[PDB]
């Protein structure tokens, strides 16, 4: 159990795990403090927590809570926090390098890049999912749908370069990126009177297994066989840091 | 189709014999003796599934497309297959 | 042994340089299409339903996972949208999609 | 010329404004107009000389386009940044903080105008081929010469330019638009070919007129895709009027829907209708500025603006109206009935004859709503009167304790209607136990009222004294509940087996 | 994982048990000594003992089996070889 | 085994074979000859012309036209194309057929994909030459033909001009394809997806066209217009203006060559007696004409362009007065004005010796071929040979830079084909380079 | 093929008749499973029936032996468990 | 001299990386990633030691000559000889 | 076409023939358009050519139906009389 003092008053958004940089089978558990702090502890540490604090001119209007985060399979050191204020913050602990100005609204999903380290995701009231590279945080590309909210986002580094995510409204689009980019490729419906899906999420044991949580206390499963695996999709990747660099 | 190919390629020099193995050594069609037929069905049946072992050890998402193994004598090719795979024997020389 | 490492490069190189080049444009044929497996239909929806029964009547799903290790073991957990701050409001439920799992 | 481009974008707005101060009348009504009027001219043209030698350090014909279109904005936006506020902030200076005889009269020459202007030419000529470039396959043979042809052009207008020759450049201006031509007929045709596929989805029409902006202004290429754009224009009415009427049908916020469910509802409606509202202004005012950029002001935008820029305007009313409504309710309830020695008052137990406690305290509710109140205010870009933050301050003293004494006040009210289920001594005795602790505590209540407002952390201890026991009866819980579920579960299975077969 | 039946000198029932078993031990444990002990106990008290059992990546065996007590399979890509002997 | 569902395996696996075993087969100063000259279906056939190649240094392509005598009952097209290769044995390896007369044939220079020619009657023919044998009538003694095209016979166009085609080259230049743009409904490189080099056409009225397509992802029919095969179309086109500052005073070409170092430059020669340069990407580079050190016309009505396969961008040509003009690039006049041996007959066909030095060939009307080694000797022909068997109708050099070899085939009005191989002359190689230096200083 | 004895209840005299057995059976076979049938077959001759013998890189284990017939070795990388049930 | 020979074959296009393979499966010499030099050089020690077999196998007065793998990925060759092999991958696209 | 003799596509083809053999007899005054007008023949053989790329059309679309039954056959061959 953890403790009930400032260590972790907070209400915290999220918990992650990250492997420890000591013997491989030890993993610390992490949460997204909504004051301002950055949060680590191992397992018996859980209470008497380790670590601890991102803030840009402190003792004043800032209180830099994010609503989740994630990191890249690159480095343990690199992740973005999907900060309240709506503009992700690049953080390595505290330091921070990039404010990634093209989403501007409250942010309520992160997701890293998948392979190739350039295609960072962020989404939030915009109903817009702008993705960019840390390297230089230009606009990348923005997914331009109509829709209400956003809540969950799928990527798999083990496939090609793919997108799918949860909205608002109980669709969950799919792209095809060698074929559009705002036009859904394979959506999956609800039935007539249900109220939208409100999570998504993907077995890393891919074995295409899918789940999403409808508004009732039901998680349904979709076994998926578009995205199969291709040599000559990498052309995604290209096209990408060509657009950025222009 | 398939018989009238299989004896044009038969009929070039450079071939020294063909086998149909289909069911994981066990064949049903040969232009060679008995002896040899078992023994290179069983060979070659062990052989190309190695080689898918290995590419799928150096990426775990690509499986055999081709397999071609040399020798003094003679040299063997085999395709990848989902239920069964052709041996072609020739003389390179 | 520096000069018989060389040697033996010597001999190989001569074999690979031809080899390579002479095979790598060889641009020999190039119809293979093997699948290895049955051509999947379009994507089908519904495959399993794990729910807590009861609690499933009022609740609704906020938060799904996967065990990485057991793949079969599905995660939820439902809950109550308001009310968040004080009661007990709901269960983690997990399911397997394994051997027997009928239900 | 120490600094960059990109950095004297901002000395601009800083030089202006300690310049017009330190002239203010501080020692003397006003000194002297010599400096007065020539130490900003030195400031303005020294930013003219500085733009004109960084510019040209950017090579502006060579292949690495990309930063020099960033370093080249930068230079514009010091030259038109440093205009601008010298026209207006001068109208005010010379009238409220020095008695200058100027007044509502400007000074600078606007040299840094001319300068700029011969950026934007540069920009827009050099992102107009860009745009042909991703056509190449569409006007090869046009790019590729043309590029070659319009260089001794554009030597007319050289690095560090002044204006002293300007109608040499005319004349090159007027080439380039005529010679220039055949590329634009040519992507015309694609472009009417590639928009008019779209199948009326006022999505992909949005994004391929937004994309390829710059090239659809041309004259030539905008009368081709003339019946493209009206065709876009009225779609663009129909989106705002849906938009008006799914806000006149929700603006009440009574359903559910209407409002929109947010993980901020905790606070208050107040946070759906602002994210509401925030998603309709910026779609009806994208469409507002996208009509503007294409249509070139046709009959059909001017119907278009008149309804769309309403909508807009009553959508700002909108947003702000609620705001205002939410400052008003929590600075009055503040100074009307939370302001009043608030304190952390004991369980009111005999008020409630059922043992539970009611631990009356204003702050019960008030330290979350006001945690989240000024983070919503905050992140919004809101101004926070004192009187909340004064309060807010106060209320992270008291969450402090807040956090534990609810748990050692649950678990009293708790345990005592949840033991009573199985009628185990072992739980019921050990409880009174607890009551004990909690009741040698209590034997001081009416001082403990008392201590969070002045000194928290005495109460921490009768806090900590009463959790450490809460521990040992929550442990006790747990087993009798383990064991509760243990004992029924065999129970049932044993009725239900048939001594007979089983 | 994926159960795969190669060889059996066994009742269907107790095929279907050992997999099953197998299977449950590969969820709860990593270490292979231990899934093979959690197999040999369980069947040990439910069929008598004395069974013994092997489970691994990369061996080859050579044992003797009592009849209709014998089965070999694979739960993915590691084998368990369960018998009873004694 | 009993499905085909399964034999479509064994299929692959024998094409597989057939493709290897092809590959397989491709093994190994004065008059050593050589004949290739199996008459499986060329009993009757008159030759017409000779084309090497670049992929297959080794390879040479043959036209035949059938007279009015049938060697076989069958309806036999009179026009087709033998493929065969100089070290191969007795036998030619493929065959091609079409309707028309066909003519201005060439080859695919990356690799042997597509197969062109223009037709006599203007339009435009390709064969398909990756594919297998199947669908295509067979004969015993076993032999099988194929003919595989959609000819721009079928929809109709301009790009077709009605007019009589004179020549084709193909177009090494496609460097497109740089990215798909973001927003897919204006992404060009799908448009350009398997085009590798585009093919060039010019008529006799001074229009130049060029275009191609390639696509694989075809079956037996398409709800489009083609043939009943896998094959691309001709949708893509482009035309290029000529003869501006040539032109009754309706004037014509004769012959085009391409440069192949930028083949973005060009020739076009005409029957005037000059010869106009020009591009594709810039046309005011160098709009320049070539002509003599002569004044008046001359009309020498040239009939044969060619390039200097070497370093320095020299092109070549010939004209009916059996004269021949080194027309440098850099230069509006010619360079060597060499006026043959023979003069009093015309120029029947040029070309450049696939070897290190610039030894180039002429050939005449009366079957004697002279030779030029310019970097041994001054513009006296090195070398020359006639024939007894006389009425020489097409010739063409033939040889590889390393194995190496050099030979030359060549054909005979009566319809025999011949070739021999004089490779001591392949390459000194050190002198050659020291006197191609010495050449291009002097 | 360097013998390490990792542990044993077996006495010394059949420790060596193992590694000894093993050591022969590496020497002349080259598969698995026919290296553990020639060391099974050489116990059950000299030292009676019922043995078992697992030759392997990668595997656990758990079985029940005869009080002193049990080792289980190396030679190499390869483990090798020779055992008495039955 | 021969490291001149091996970079002027990294230079060839297709290549895209060389490991000299000479202790058992453990290489001395490599132009690749650590990963990959560990990955290739181990796989393809155990699978020429089966394909000589393999050759020995079908007759068995021969020894291995050369072998070729292809995937989808990439493509390697090897070469036997008397101590120990070379393997070299190239890109086939 | 011919290889098939479908007597469907043999009595458009007959069509198409009547096209040119009633065009044939209009010589009588349109044997010199091309020396006159010749757009008159542009239309003509377009139209006479938009013909044959219909027929064209038809024929294709039988060789599906031909192909669909084809696969039906294989299909049908395989079925066991003893169970199926």
């Amino acid at each position: 159990t953890g403790l009930t003092d400032d260590t972790h008053t907070d209400p915290v958004s999220q918990v992650v795990w990250l492997p420890e940089p000591g013997h491989s089978h030890r993993f610390q558990v992490l949460s997204v403090a909504t004051d301002g702090k950055v949060l680590l502890w191992q397992g018996i540490g859980v209470g008497q927590l380790q670590l601890t604090k991102l803030k840009k001119h402190p003792r004043g209007e800032t209180e830099v809570g994010a609503t989740a985060v994630a990191f890249s399979s690159f480095d343990p050191r690199l992740f973005i926090l999907g900060t309240e204020g709506g503009f992700p913050l690049k953080c390595s602990l505290a330091p921070a390098q990039f404010t990634f100005s093209p989403h501007g609204g409250p942010i309520y999903s992160v997701s890293c890049s998948p392979f190739h380290r350039n295609l960072f995701l962020s989404a939030g009231t915009d109903g817009h999912v702008h993705l960019y590279s840390m390297l230089q945080a230009p606009p990348l590309t923005s997914l331009q749908l109509s829709l209400k909210y956003l809540f969950a986002v799928r990527w798999s580094p083990v496939r090609p370069l793919v997108f799918a995510a949860a909205s608002g409204k109980g669709d969950v689009q799919l792209f095809d990126l060698q074929k559009s980019s705002q036009k859904p490729t394979v959506l999956i419906k609800q039935t007539q009177d249900e109220s939208p899906v409100y999570c998504l999420e993907f077995n890393s044991q891919q074995t295409q297994l899918l789940a999403a949580g409808d508004a009732q206390g039901t998680v349904k499963v979709w076994q998926l066989s578009t995205e199969f695996t291709e040599q000559g999709p990498r052309e995604a990747e290209d096209l990408d840091c060509l657009a950025a660099e222009v | 189709e398939v018989e009238e190919t299989l004896k044009r390629l038969q009929s070039q020099k450079g071939v020294q014999g063909i086998i149909v193995v289909n069911t994981e050594g066990i064949p049903i069609k040969s232009t060679m003796d008995n002896p040899t037929t078992t023994q290179y069905a069983s060979l070659m049946h062990s052989f190309i599934l190695k080689a898918r072992s290995t590419v799928r050890d150096i990426d775990p998402q690509n499986d055999l497309t081709f397999l071609r193994i040399r020798s003094k004598k003679n040299e063997i090719m085999v395709a990848p297959d989902k239920d069964y795979f052709l041996i072609v024997i020739q003389n390179p020389t | 042994d520096i000069p018989r490492l060389a040697a033996f490069l010597r001999r190989v190189e001569a074999m690979v340089i031809r080899e390579l080049n002479k095979n790598w444009q060889s641009h020999a044929f190039d119809g293979f299409e093997v699948n290895w497996t049955e051509q999947q239909q379009m994507v089908s929806c519904l495959y399993t339903l794990g729910y807590p029964p009861a609690q499933a009547q009022g609740l609704h799903v906020t938060s799904i996972s996967w065990n990485s290790t057991g793949s079969v073991v599905a995660c939820a957990y439902g809950r109550l949208d308001h009310g968040d701050w004080s009661t007990l409001k709901s269960f983690v439920c997990a399911w397997n999609l394994d051997r027997r799992d009928l239900r | 010329d120490s600094l960059s481009l990109l950095e004297v974008v901002d000395l601009v707005e800083t030089t202006q404004d300690v310049v017009d101060d330190v002239w203010r009348q501080t020692e003397h009504d006003h000194y002297p107009e010599s400096r007065m009027l020539h130490l900003l001219d030195i400031i303005g043209g020294s930013f003219g000389r500085f733009v004109q030698k960084k510019l040209g350090t950017l090579n502006l014909w060579e292949d690495p386009y990309y930063l020099v279109k960033e370093s080249l904005k930068a230079g514009i936006s010091i030259c038109e940044q440093w205009v601008i506020v010298c026209n207006h902030l001068t109208g005010q200076v010379w009238q409220r903080y020095v008695p200058h005889p100027w007044k509502n009269e400007k000074y600078f020459p606007e040299t840094l105008d001319k300068l700029g202007k011969r950026l934007e030419e540069v920009l827009a000529i050099r992102t107009i081929h860009e745009k042909f470039l991703y056509f190449l396959p569409a006007s090869e043979e046009k790019i590729i010469c043309l590029t070659r042809v319009f260089e001794p052009f554009t030597g007319l207008n050289p690095v560090q330019y002044n204006p002293y020759t300007e109608p040499l450049w005319k004349a090159a201006v007027s080439q380039y638009e005529k010679i220039i031509a055949p590329a634009e007929q040519k992507i015309a045709g694609k472009l009417k070919n590639y928009i008019s596929e779209i199948q009326d989805s006022p999505q992909q029409l949005l994004q391929a007129f937004l994309k390829y902006k710059e090239l659809v202004k041309r004259p030539t290429i905008s009368k081709e895709l003339m019946l493209e754009r009206e065709t876009l224009l009225a779609r663009l009415v129909d989106s705002i009027k849906d938009f008006r009427l799914d806000f006149e049908n929700r603006c009440r916020g009574i359903p559910g829907d209407a409002s929109g469910p947010l993980s901020g509802k905790n606070l208050s409606e107040v946070v759906n209708s602002i994210v509401w509202v925030r998603q309709l202004e910026l779609k009806v005012d994208d469409t507002i500025k996208i009509a503007e950029a294409l249509l070139s002001d046709l009959p059909g935008f001017r119907c278009f603006h008149q309804s769309a820029k309403d909508l807009l305007d009553q959508l700002k009313l909108y947003e702000q109206e609620q705001f205002d409504d939410w400052s008003r309710d929590i600075q009055s309830g503040l100074s009307d009935s939370r302001s009043g020695l608030c304190i952390e008052a004991s369980s009111r137990i005999m008020e409630l004859d059922s043992n539970d406690g009611l631990l009356k305290v204003h702050y019960s509710d008030r330290l979350v709503i006001l945690l989240r109140e000024v983070r919503q205010l905050s992140a919004l870009g809101f101004v926070i009167p004192a009187k909340i933050q004064q309060v807010a301050n106060i209320a992270q003293k008291f969450c402090k304790q807040a956090i534990i004494l609810k748990q050692v006040a649950h678990f009293y009210n708790s345990i005592d209607q949840q033991m009573i289920q199985s009628q185990r001594p072992m739980m019921l005795q050990s409880a009174l136990a607890f009551e004990q602790i909690i009741k040698n505590s209590k034997a001081g209540s009416g001082g403990k009222s008392q201590i969070t407002w002045d000194n928290p952390k005495e109460l921490e201890g009768y806090i900590q004294k009463l959790q450490n026991a809460a521990e040992r009866l929550a442990t006790e819980n747990r087993k009798l509940r383990k064991w509760h579920t243990t004992f029924c579960e065999k129970v049932v299975v044993l009725m239900n087996i048939d001594l007979l077969r089983q | 994982r994926k159960a795969v039946i190669k060889n059996a000198d066994m009742s269907e029932e107790m095929q279907q048990d050992s997999v099953e078993c197998a299977t449950q031990a590969l969820e709860k444990y990593n270490i292979e000594k231990d899934i093979a002990a959690h197999i040999k106990k369980e069947f040990d008290k439910k069929y008598n003992p004395t069974w013994h059992c092997i489970v691994g990546r990369n061996f080859g065996s050579y044992v003797t089996h009592e009849t209709k007590h014998f089965i070999y399979f694979y739960l993915g890509q590691v084998a368990i070889l369960l018998f009873k002997s004694g | 085994i009993d499905t085909p569902r399964l034999c479509s395996f064994l299929r692959a696996a024998c094409q597989v074979m057939a493709v290897l075993l092809e590959e397989d087969r491709l093994a190994a100063s004065d008059s050593s000859s050589q004949l290739n000259t199996s008459l499986p279906f060329l009993q009757n056939r008159k030759v017409s012309s000779l084309h090497t190649s670049r992929v297959q240094r080794q390879m040479v392509v043959s036209v035949h036209d059938l007279p009015e005598k049938s060697f076989v009952p069958l309806l036999d097209s009179k026009y087709v194309l033998c493929v065969w290769d100089i070290w191969q044995p007795s036998g030619p390896q493929k065959v091609l057929i079409c309707e028309s007369q066909v003519t201005c044939c060439c080859l695919s220079p990356l690799k042997a994909f597509l197969l062109f020619a223009g037709t006599a009657h203007g339009s435009v023919v390709v064969w398909d030459l990756r594919e297998d044998s199947r669908l295509h009538y067979s004969v015993t003694l076993f032999w099988t033909f194929r003919t595989a095209t959609f000819s721009t016979d079928g929809i109709l166009t301009s790009v077709n001009h009605r007019s009589p085609l004179q020549a084709v080259e193909p177009i090494s230049t496609s460097v497109h394809k740089k990215q798909s743009f973001v927003l897919s409904p204006f992404s060009t490189q799908e448009e350009m997806s398997g085009l590798s080099f585009h093919i060039a056409s010019l008529d006799e009225s001074g229009v130049l066209n060029v275009w191609v397509v390639v696509e694989l992802p075809k079956a037996d029919i398409a709800g489009s217009i083609s043939d009943l095969g896998l094959m691309p179309g001709g949708r893509v086109k482009l035309v290029h203006s000529a003869l501006i500052q040539l032109g009754w005073g309706t004037t014509q070409t004769l012959n085009v060559k391409f440069l192949p170092s930028d083949p973005n430059h060009f020739i076009i020669g005409t029957d005037m007696g000059l010869i106009s340069h020009g591009t594709r990407q810039d046309l005011r580079v160098a709009p320049k004409l070539f002509k003599p050190q002569q004044h008046g016309i001359r009309p020498v009505k040239v009939n044969v362009i060619d390039f200097s396969p070497f370093g320095e961008p020299i092109f070549l040509a010939g004209c009916s007065d059996g004269s021949i003009r080194l027309h440098q690039l850099s230069s509006a006049f010619p360079l060597l004005q060499w006026d043959s041996s023979t003069d009093s007959h015309a120029v029947t066909g040029l070309q450049w010796s696939p070897t290190r030095p610039a030894v180039f060939l002429v050939q005449d009307d009366t079957s004697n071929i002279y030779i030029w080694d310019l970097l041994q000797s001054d513009l006296g022909p090195v070398a020359k040979q006639q024939v007894s068997p006389n009425r020489l109708v097409a010739m063409a050099a033939v040889g590889e830079p390393e194995g190496s070899f050099l030979a030359l085939v060549l054909a005979r009005a009566s319809g025999s084909i011949d070739i021999q191989h004089l490779k001591r002359r392949w390459a000194a190689p050190e002198v050659d380079e020291c006197n191609r230096l010495r050449l291009l200083l002097q």
